[PDB]
């Protein structure tokens, strides 16, 4: 599963 | 880009309804889903994050679910504030995506638009311009068609159509074509008919008049 | 109390940039992202781009080479600006905080138009009842005025069943024009007066018209 932090913008993965 | 698709554009639901918006991705978002709210003032609210986390002030009718794809917002016993337009959101790879958006309406029973032609004020010609205007009052749904015909030439892009808000004493939709020429253009043709196409009419309803009547 | 303010005119020429500073109070911008989303008249929301939480920016591909996200931490403030704005960029501009999952706290938004445009007061245009109408229809045109908006009354309030005023529409000219129309029974129109009370407060016009039957 992908998803990107609304807050830093890290992704767990692309 | 994930594209995000609400297949439905307007909702038409009834105070107390169950209703359920619909949100499909182009792949799976493994449930990064957001919903938010619009309202007609134009303040946004999110409703819920993760397909089915209610934000902090959101009441408990607002629910969430799906996974993969296609994804749901549903609103148990509907109220009159919960009308304004929703949107789906991907949390899954940037960049943020929202779907086209799904705006909530009031169902009613079918009402036929009493049409109104009106040609242009004479302190209007004078002025040197000439603008002309049909009226369709009081009607739904919602969807209408309006043609302008000057001596029979059906008439493109000639024309700017504007729509009332439903209306919140009636629940019904009023609308306004208006045709701009010259005074000196005006002045050269002689039926200026508008033809409107509509659920609640039999057949297309024509308003017309001849330059002088 | 979690608040984001956005402060910057709604009115930009064409070929010039749209400045928006987004406020905030009750969070630290040093902790949440902010992100920049308009919304085009029917179409969806789009997004623009975002000021991290660490201070690093992202942006949309198709708008590179047009914005600038800058931010000031001790002032609580992120600023957004787009360069060269054309007709197509008419939309509300909300600036929103990021927390983990979403946009979970929105600015009011900033309702923007482009136009180079100068300020006019409307004419306003008569369009009378039908010589064979049962209810009759009447109504005012109001015709090349910027900006938004005008508003419309009859007989000062005193008529308010069956009165439509229209949203404003946008001309060719970079004008405005919308219609005031009312329905009232067809007995009448020999046996009451009706008047479109209009006013433009941008050019501090008030008239009032009687619409007198044909
Ligand atoms: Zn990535």
């Amino acid at each position: 599963d992908a998803c990107f932090r609304h807050d830093s913008g890290y992704e767990c993965h692309h | 880009d994930i594209q995000m698709t609400q297949t439905t554009s307007s909702l038409s639901a009834s105070l107390g309804d169950r209703v359920t918006i619909s949100c499909r991705a182009s792949q799976d978002i493994s449930n990064y889903l957001n919903w938010y709210q619009q309202k007609p003032d134009g303040t946004v609210k999110l409703l819920i994050y993760y397909t089915s986390r209610l934000h902090s002030g959101v009441p408990s009718r607002f629910s969430g679910s799906g996974s993969g794809t296609d994804y749901s917002l549903t609103i148990s016993n509907l109220e009159q504030e919960d009308i304004a337009t929703y949107f789906c959101q991907q949390g899954n790879t940037l960049p943020p995506t929202f779907g086209g958006g799904t705006k909530l309406e009031i169902k009613r029973t079918v009402a036929a638009p009493s049409v109104f032609i009106f040609p242009p004020s004479d302190e209007q010609l004078k002025s040197g311009t000439a603008s002309v205007v049909c009226l369709l009052n009081n009607f739904y749904p919602r969807e209408a068609k309006v043609q302008w015909k000057v001596d029979n030439a059906l008439q493109s892009g000639n024309s700017q159509e504007s729509v009332t808000e439903q209306d919140s004493k009636d629940s019904t939709y009023s609308l306004s074509s208006t045709l701009t020429l010259s005074k000196a253009d005006y002045e050269k043709h002689k039926v200026y008919a508008c033809e409107v196409t509509h659920q609640g009419l039999s057949s297309p309803v024509t308003k017309s008049f001849n330059r002088g009547e | 109390q979690v608040q984001l303010k956005q402060s910057g005119p709604g009115l930009v020429q064409p070929s010039q940039s749209l400045s928006i500073t987004c406020t905030v109070s009750g969070f630290s911008l040093t902790s949440y992202g902010i992100h920049w989303v308009r919304q085009s008249p029917g179409k969806g929301l789009e997004w623009l781009g975002v000021m991290w939480s660490g201070g690093i920016t992202d942006f949309y591909a198709a708008f590179i080479s047009r914005l600038s996200i800058s931010r000031d931490i001790s002032k609580s403030q992120v600023f957004f600006k787009m360069n060269s704005l054309q007709a197509d960029d008419t939309a509300i501009y909300y600036c929103a905080r990021g927390s983990r999952y979403a946009l979970d706290y929105w600015g009011q938004g900033t309702s923007v138009s482009v136009s180079s445009a100068s300020t006019k007061g409307p004419s306003v245009f008569p369009l009378a009842p039908s010589s064979k109408s049962g209810t009759a229809a009447l109504g005012c045109l109001v015709k090349d005025y910027f900006p938004e908006p005008v508003t419309v009354s009859w007989n000062s309030g005193a008529l308010t069943s069956g009165v439509h005023t229209f949203p404003a529409v946008l001309q060719s000219s970079g004008l405005y024009s919308l219609s005031s129309v009312v329905t009232v029974p067809s007995s009448s129109l020999g046996t009451q007066t009706y008047i479109c009370n209009v006013n433009h407060k941008p050019s501090n016009t008030k008239v009032d018209k009687k619409v007198e039957p044909k």
